[PDB]
C-alpha cells in the first residue's frame, strides 16, 4: 500500500539566442517512439543496393502552467524550439543518487491541437504536444548525456 | 392517475400530458419515463412494457385504438384530431407498438440540421435573409455560432432572450439561456488558449475580440449558477416540460458515459468467451442510443456539440463498434454458431458514420483503429455522398486560404475535422474530378504550419493507396514540383520535415506510376540556372529522374560529389552502380574520424546516439557483397547492429534489438535467413517476442521467410 | 428502417417427470456460450492403451424476462433436474420468408445464479439468471437438435 | 499579518471534520470553496487563490521549528491538532517543495479482514457511545443479521435528535435506507426464484416487518436529504453533498473510464510514461475510495456498483502490469527503468480480488493475462485469511442453523478464495484445514462433483502432496461409496469427471495404495447390488489384489459402457474380436438411429460420443477390422481420421485439435494426406485470432 513516485524537469529554449521557457515539473510526460514501413519504390533498375528507408518520428508531451513573465508580456503588448530534458536514475544496489541524465533535441516544433474548450472549469494543465523535426544535413534529434563517472 | 377509467378521459389525459412537447422538433426516447412519472419504460427499440402501474394502461388503450379502425371513427371531431396529433408525434418520435405484440421492426434514423451536413455557403445565405419569427433567430445564432462569428452569436442571443416573455414561450428562454452560458465558457477559453500557447503555436498574438466585449461578458454574469436555472424559475415549466431538466447540470454526459461504460464491459467480457446472443444484442444498443443523443443535441441547435466530452463519447462507441465488426469477422463455429441469426450487418459504414469519424476523432486514435483493427476488409456505402462531404470540404478550404480572408475563431473548429477528413478517404471509392479537387485543396492552400512537407506525402500515398494516377493528378503534382522549383530561390530554406521525405518523393511516387515522365518546366528552369546560385544544386540533384537528356548532360556537367550525402543520394536514385577505390576511401576517413571523435566522447562519456546511423547501413554494404574490402573489421564495437552485421561469430545477442527487423527489406531478411551462422538465435528472439506480443508483422516475418 | 435489424427468440423451462410448464419465455439477452476445454490432469499414463479423450465439455445458458407463473408457483409454494426446449424461427436470405423453425432442447439443466443484484436503483424487473447443463454418465444429453423447412 | 490570523481560519474550516475518521484528499477542493487543488498523491496547488495564502503558511510553520513555540499554548495545541489529523490522511507538502512521496493506506476496520469471531464478541457488549451502537448496526448487517439492524438504527436515529452532532443522524439515515432497500430485493428475489435454486420455499422476514418498514419509509426521498438539515450542517459539512445520491459513484465511474480509455491508448502506442504514471493514479483513488467507504462505516459496500467499480479498476492494474513485463526494449528502456519493479500482489489485493469478483471474471482475468508470473508477496496474512474462511464455512455447515441471508452474501467471497488460492504458497496443517472444509461440508448444490475435482487439483498445482491429504481424499471416498447404496442414488456432473478422476488424483503422486476400507467394503458385498459393484469397477486399482479377485467375478462383462471404462483404468490392454464386433454392433445401431434421424430431419450432439474415438483407434492401428469404411457419412471426425484421403476438409472445425493428445499431435505430421490442409487452417487461426495455445500447436509440432 506504499507508492514511490518519481518527477522530471523540462526546459525549452529558442534557437539563435538563449530565451529560456521552462516547466517545473512533467507529469503526464508520454514519450513515445515509434518506426513504420510500408512498401515503397518501383524496384526498377536491377540491384536497390540500398536498405535505409527508415521513418523514425518522435513525440513529446508535457504538463504545466509556467509561461515565462519577461517575454510573453512584451509580444503580448520561427526559429525552432529546441528542448532539454534533465532527470535522475538511481543504482539499484545502493538506492543513492549518483547519474544525472541529460536528453537533448536540437529542432522541435510545437503542434497543439486548438480544440481543448472542454465543459467545466479544470485544474488549468495546458497539455502541450511537441514533434521532432530535421532538417536534411545529418544528425539532429536524440542526444543524450550520461553523468554517474565516480 | 387513479381516476383514469374513460377512453375519452384516457385520450384527454395522454394529451394534456404530452401537449406541452410540440415545441421541440424530436424529443429522446428513453427519457419520457421522466414526463408519466416512472409509470412506463419506453426501451431503445420502440416498445413499452409497464413498470409503475397500478392501474388502467392508458398507453395500451391508446395502442390497441392504433391499431383498430373501426374506433378510431367511434371519437368526436376534435378528439379525432387530437388523436392524430399524437399519431404524428408518436411517429416523428419513432414509438412503433407494445412489446407484448412487438414482431419484426425497423427503426428509423435520420438528421435534418444543416449544420451536420457542413452546408456552409446555404448556411450564410439563410443567415443573411431577413428574420421571421423567434425560432427563426434561434436557428440564425445556432449557424452564426458554428460559423465562428461568436461576436454577433451573443448579440443575437441576448435581443431573443429580452423578447422572449413577451411571445409567453418557455423553451426558447431556456434554451438561449443556455447557449449563452456555452457560447461564453468557450470565448473565455478561446481567450485564455490564445494567451497561452497561440503565441507560440501561430507566430503572433491574435486578438479577434474586442476588449470592451470581454468586460461586459465577464460583467453580465460574474456570478452565474447554472444549477439553478431550472430550479428558480416558474413552476408550469417546472410541471410540463420535467423532461428538459438534465440540460442544466452537467449530469446529461455522465449517466450516457456510465451507460456506455457498462455496455462496453459487457461486451468485451463477452468477446472473449465465444458466446452466441440472441435478440438484440449488447452491440446495437449502442449504435441506437448514440443516434438517438445526435439527433436531440443537433436537431434542436444546441451548442453542446463543439465540446470535448462529447467528442470523447462519440470516439468510444464508434471505436467498441468497429472491435465488434473486426471479431465477428473471424471467429470459429462447430455446427450451429452459424445457425444463430444467420446474417450479419458486417458494419456497414454509412455515410452518418463517415461524417460521425470525421468530425470527431483526431489522426492519432484513427491510428490506433488502424493498428487493432482492420478497417479495409469493412464495406462502404453511398460512395456519392460521401463524395460530395469530401468536395465540399475542399472547395471550403481553396475559398478560405486563396483570398487574404482568413477567421482564425473558424480555422480553431474546421481544421481537425479537414484532416480527418482527408486521412480517412483512403478507403473510399472517389471520383475523377473530386480527386483533382482534394489533392489540389491538399496540395497547395492548405497551411503548412498544421502540415509539413513530410506528411503530406503521407496523405496524398494513402489517397492512392485504393485509386489510381490519371493523368490529371499527374499533372497538377507536376504543378506542385515546379511551384516549389520556383521558390527555391530563397538563400535560407531548408524544407524541415517530421517524417525524413522531401520533393524528391513526390517525383519517385510519380515514376513508380508513371516512368515516362520527363519534365518539361523543370527542364527550362535546370536550363536556365548557372553555376553562381548552387542552392538549387540540392533540390535539382534530388529529382534527376525527372529532367530531360539535354538536361541530363547539363547536370553532368554541373554538380559534383565530394561528402557522403552526395554519394548517399546518387545511390538513393540509382545512378551509381558500383564504387572506385575513391568513394571506399572517402568511407574509410569519415569511418575513421569516427574513432576519433569517439574516444574524445568515450573521455568524457556521453554517449550519443545521433540516429541516422549510417555506418548501420555500412554494415549493410558489408555483410550484401557490394563491398569486399578486408579493412571494414577495423571499426567493430560502433554499434550493436554494425556488430552484428559485420562479424556475427563474435557478437552477444542480448544486444540484439527486435526491433530491427521491423526495417528489414525482402531480400536482405532472405539473406539472413538463408545464412547457418546466426541463424537458431534469430528464430528463437523471434519466437520468444511473437509467443508473448500482438504485433502481427512479427508473426507474418517468422512464417513467410523462417519457415 | 434505415440501419437497425433484429430478430427473436423464445425460451420454455420444463419439470422433469411432470407436464408442468413454469418459465419465462421471450430471452432478450439470452447468451448461449459452448466451451471445451483440458489440462494436465492426464500428465503421465501407463502408455499402450487406446485412450480416453474426455475434453470435459460444459455449456451455459441464461434468459431474462420473469414471469414464470402463478399456478405452478402457488403449487409449489406450499429435484428433477428439469429440462428446456428452444425454439427459434430463421428465414432464407435469398427469399427473406420465414420458412425454418428450428428445435433445440436440453435434457438436463442446473439452475445457479448469483443471489444478490443489490443495485443501487431499482431497475425494471428483469432478474437475469443463468443455466448450467448437467450431464449424467449414461449416455446423449446435452443438445437434440431438429430442423424445419421440409420445402 | 500575524501568525495567529493564519491558524485560526484553518481551525475555523477543518475542525468541524473530526467527528468522521477519514476524509478523501480530492473531497478537501470543497471545504475550501474551490480554492486549492489537493491531488491524490497528497500536494498542493493553488486555483484561485488571490489574497493572502493561508495555505502555503500551515506547511511553511510544519517545516520549521522555532516558529512553533513562538504561539500561544492554546494555539499551540491547535497547531498540535491540525498537524495530528492532516498526518492522519496524507496530506505532506506542497508541489514547490513536492521531493519523493510514499503514501500510506491501512485499513483497519474489522469487517474488511473477514474477522466474524471477534465481531462476535463485540456484539454482546453493553455500548457506551452512540458511535458504538453505529458500529454495532453495521458489524449486524454485515454479519447477515438484516432484522436487528433496522431496529438499533431506529433507535440511533430517535437517540440523536437531542445532541449537537448531525453527522451521525445523517449517516444513519443513509443506512437504513440502504438496509430497506436491500431487504426489498433480497425478499422479491426469493419469493421469485428461490423456490427453484434452493429447493424449497425460504422466507426469512415476518409479514408485520416489510409492512412496517414500507409502512416507515413510502414517502422517502433521499434527494432532498441533505436540504432538509439545519443550516449549520448546510454549511460545515459541504464534503458530504456527494454521498446523498449515487452521482458519487457516477463522478468516480467516469473518472475511471477516462483513465481507462488513456491507459489502453497508452498501451497500444507503446510509449513510456515519466513522472505519475495514470495507473498509480488509478490505484491510489482504489484504496481511497475503499477505506472512505469501510472506516466510516458506510454500507454502500455491499451493493453491485461497488463491485463493479473495483473490478474494472483491479483488471485494468493487472493488465497493465502483464503488458508492462513483456515491452519490446527498444533503445531507452534499460537506462531508466533497469531490474523491473514488478507489481508485487499483496494480501490487500488479493482479499479485494477475492472478495469482489465472480468465478467468471477471474477466468477472464486468466485467459488474457499470465497470472501465474505475478509475485504473491505475505503470505502468513493470506493463510491465516484462508484459514478463517475454511473455519467458519465449517461451523456454519456443521451445525443446524444456517443464516440463508448471510449464505447469500458470503457464499461467493469463499468460493473466489478457494478458486484463487491456486497462487499461493501453503502451510501443511492449513492445506489440511481448507481441503477438509472443501471436501466434506462445503454445499453440494451451488458446487458439483467436477467442479470439486477441478478445484482440488487447483489447489494441488502448487502444494505437493503429502499423506494427511491422501487420508482426507480416502475418507471422503469412502464416504461417498457407502452413500452410494440407495437405489435412486446416481450421481451428475459439470464436466464429466465423477470420482474416477479422484482415483487418478490418488494414483498420480502416490502409487502403492491400499486403502483398507475400501478393500473391507468390497469383501463384504454379496450380490444385487448393481450399482455398488459398478461404482467400485472403475475405482479398481486403489483396491486390494485380494479384491481385485473378488471383484472380477460377476463384474460387468463387455458392454460398451463397461468396456470405455475397464480400458479407462487399464484392465484391457489389447483389443479381442468381440470388442471388434461390440463396436460394430453400435456403429450398425447407430447408423439406422442416423438414417432414422435424417429422415425426420433432426441432428443430435452428445457428451458421450463415442463416434470420435472409434477413428482415433483405427488411425492409430488398434484395431485392425476393415469394416470401418462403410459407416462414412455418420460423422465428420470418423471420416477426418479413417479416410484422410476422402474427407473434404471444408468441415473440419479448427476447434478439434485442442483436444488430441500429444502423441496423435506427433503422430498427425507424419501423413502426407493431412500435413497440407491442417497447416492452413493453423495459420489461419494464428493470424485472425489471439489464442496462444494454436500458436504453440503450430510452433513445437508442427513447424
Amino acid at each position: 500500500k506504499t507508492v514511490i513516485q518519481d518527477t522530471a524537469d523540462v526546459y525549452f529554449k529558442r534557437k539563435s539566442d538563449g530565451k529560456l521557457v521552462f516547466t517545473a515539473e512533467a507529469q503526464t510526460a508520454s514519450f513515445s517512439q515509434a518506426i513504420s514501413e510500408e512498401k515503397l519504390r518501383g524496384g526498377i533498375g536491377n540491384k536497390p543496393l540500398y536498405i535505409l528507408k527508415s521513418e523514425k518520428e518522435i513525440n513529446l508531451t508535457v504538463k504545466n502552467a509556467f509561461f515565462d513573465l519577461e517575454w510573453l508580456a512584451m509580444t503580448q503588448g520561427s526559429e525552432r524550439y529546441e528542448v532539454e530534458y534533465r532527470t535522475i536514475a538511481y543504482n539499484p544496489d545502493t538506492e543513492e543518487v549518483y547519474s544525472d541524465i541529460y536528453i537533448q533535441f536540437p529542432n522541435v516544433s510545437p503542434s497543439g491541437e486548438f480544440e481543448m474548450s472542454l465543459e467545466n472549469g479544470n485544474a488549468l494543465a495546458p497539455e502541450i504536444k511537441f514533434e521532432a523535426l530535421a532538417d536534411t544535413d545529418t544528425d539532429e534529434m536524440a542526444v543524450v548525456i550520461e553523468a554517474s563517472r565516480d | 392517475n387513479k381516476f383514469i377509467t374513460k377512453d375519452d378521459e384516457v385520450i384527454d389525459y395522454i394529451y394534456g400530458k404530452i401537449s406541452p412537447l410540440f415545441a421541440l422538433q424530436y424529443i429522446r426516447k428513453i427519457d419520457l419515463k421522466h414526463v408519466f412519472e416512472y409509470d412506463y419504460h419506453f426501451e431503445v427499440n420502440g416498445t413499452v412494457v409497464r413498470h409503475k402501474n397500478k392501474g388502467f394502461g392508458y398507453m395500451e388503450r391508446f395502442f390497441e385504438l392504433k391499431e383498430s379502425c373501426d374506433e378510431r371513427s367511434k371519437l368526436s371531431k376534435k378528439q379525432y384530431e387530437r388523436f392524430n396529433a399524437l399519431f404524428n408525434f408518436f411517429e416523428k418520435n419513432g414509438v412503433i407498438c407494445m412489446a407484448k405484440d412487438a414482431g419484426t421492426l425497423n427503426t428509423s434514423i435520420e438528421i435534418n440540421s444543416l449544420a451536420y451536413h457542413g452546408k456552409y455557403d446555404v448556411m450564410k445565405k439563410f443567415i443573411e435573409e431577413q428574420s421571421v419569427s423567434i425560432e427563426d433567430d434561434y436557428k440564425k445564432a445556432f449557424f452564426l455560432a458554428c460559423l465562428g462569428r461568436w461576436e454577433e452569436s451573443y448579440d443575437l442571443y441576448s435581443n431573443i432572450i429580452l423578447n422572449s416573455i413577451d411571445e409567453s414561450n418557455g423553451c426558447v428562454y431556456y434554451l438561449s439561456q443556455i447557449n449563452r452560458y456555452r457560447i461564453y465558457q468557450s470565448i473565455t477559453q478561446a481567450v485564455t488558449q490564445f494567451n497561452g500557447l497561440g503565441l507560440l503555436t501561430f507566430g503572433r498574438h491574435y486578438k479577434p475580440f474586442t476588449d470592451e466585449f470581454l468586460a461586459r461578458i465577464e460583467r453580465e454574469m460574474t456570478n452565474f449558477n447554472i444549477d439553478d436555472l431550472f430550479n428558480g424559475m416558474p413552476f408550469e415549466f417546472q410541471k410540463k416540460y420535467k423532461i428538459l431538466e438534465f440540460l442544466s447540470d452537467n449530469q446529461f454526459l455522465y449517466d450516457d458515459t456510465v451507460k456506455l461504460f457498462e455496455l462496453t464491459n459487457k461486451v468485451r467480457s463477452e468477446m472473449s468467451e465465444g458466446s452466441y446472443s440472441f435478440g438484440m444484442s449488447s452491440d446495437i444498443v449502442v449504435l441506437l442510443r448514440l443516434y438517438d443523443n445526435l439527433r436531440f443535441l443537433y436537431e434542436n441547435c444546441l451548442w453542446s456539440v463543439s465540446f470535448h466530452e462529447f467528442h470523447q463519447y462519440i470516439r468510444n462507441s464508434m471505436s467498441l463498434l468497429i472491435e465488434k465488426a473486426e471479431y465477428e469477422r473471424t471467429r470459429d463455429i462447430d455446427e450451429l454458431g452459424f445457425s444463430f441469426f444467420g446474417k450479419k450487418s458486417g458494419f456497414f459504414m454509412e455515410y452518418y458514420d463517415f461524417v460521425n469519424i470525421s468530425r470527431h476523432f483526431k489522426i492519432d486514435d484513427i491510428k490506433n483503429l488502424e493498428r487493432s483493427c482492420s478497417i479495409d476488409k469493412i464495406r462502404f456505402g453511398e460512395q456519392e455522398k460521401i463524395e460530395e462531404y469530401l468536395v465540399g470540404i475542399a472547395e471550403e478550404i481553396t475559398k478560405q486560404f486563396s483570398a487574404n480572408g482568413m477567421n482564425v475563431v473558424f480555422y480553431t473548429q474546421f481544421i481537425s475535422e479537414a484532416k480527418a477528413a482527408l486521412y480517412f478517404a483512403k478507403y473510399v471509392k472517389l471520383s475523377e474530378e473530386g480527386l483533382g479537387k482534394i489533392v489540389k485543396a491538399l496540395l497547395f492552400y492548405f497551411p503548412e504550419r498544421d502540415l509539413d512537407i513530410g506528411k503530406r506525402y503521407v496523405w496524398l500515398e494513402r489517397l492512392t493507396k485504393c485509386n489510381e494516377l490519371p493523368k490529371s493528378i499527374i499533372s497538377i503534382i507536376d504543378d506542385f514540383l515546379v511551384l516549389q522549383a520556383e521558390k527555391h530561390i530563397d538563400q535560407n530554406y531548408s524544407e524541415v520535415s517530421s517524417n525524413g521525405l522531401y520533393s524528391r518523393d513526390y517525383g519517385a511516387l510519380i515514376k513508380h506510376f508513371e516512368k515516362n515522365f520527363i519534365s518539361k518546366r523543370l527542364s527550362e528552369i535546370t536550363l536556365c540556372l548557372t553555376q553562381d546560385k548552387q542552392k538549387q544544386i540540392d533540390f535539382l540533384f534530388k529529382l534527376l529522374p525527372l529532367l530531360s537528356t539535354n538536361a541530363k548532360s547539363h547536370l553532368l556537367s554541373f554538380k559534383s560529389v565530394e561528402n557522403i550525402n552526395d554519394l548517399m543520394n546518387g545511390i538513393r536514385i540509382g545512378l551509381i552502380d558500383e564504387f572506385t577505390p575513391e568513394h571506399e576511401e572517402l568511407i574509410i576517413e569519415y569511418l575513421e574520424t569516427r574513432k576519433v571523435n569517439y574516444i574524445v566522447e568515450k573521455e568524457k562519456g556521453i554517449q550519443t546516439f545521433s540516429s541516422n546511423d549510417y555506418m548501420s547501413t555500412f554494415g549493410i554494404w558489408y555483410f550484401l557483397e557490394e563491398i569486399n574490402n578486408s579493412k571494414m573489421e577495423e571499426f567493430i564495437g560502433m554499434d550493436d547492429q554494425y556488430d552484428f552485421f559485420v562479424d556475427p561469430e563474435n557478437f552477444d545477442y542480448k544486444k540484439f534489438i527486435p526491433s530491427w527487423l521491423k526495417n528489414y527489406n525482402d531480400k536482405l531478411l532472405g539473406k539472413i535467413a538463408g545464412n547457418k551462422h546466426m541463424k537458431h538465435h534469430v528464430i528463437e528472439v523471434l519466437k520468444e517476442r511473437v509467443k508473448n506480443s500482438n504485433d502481427k508483422r512479427y508473426l507474418e516475418i517468422l512464417m513467410n521467410y523462417f519457415i
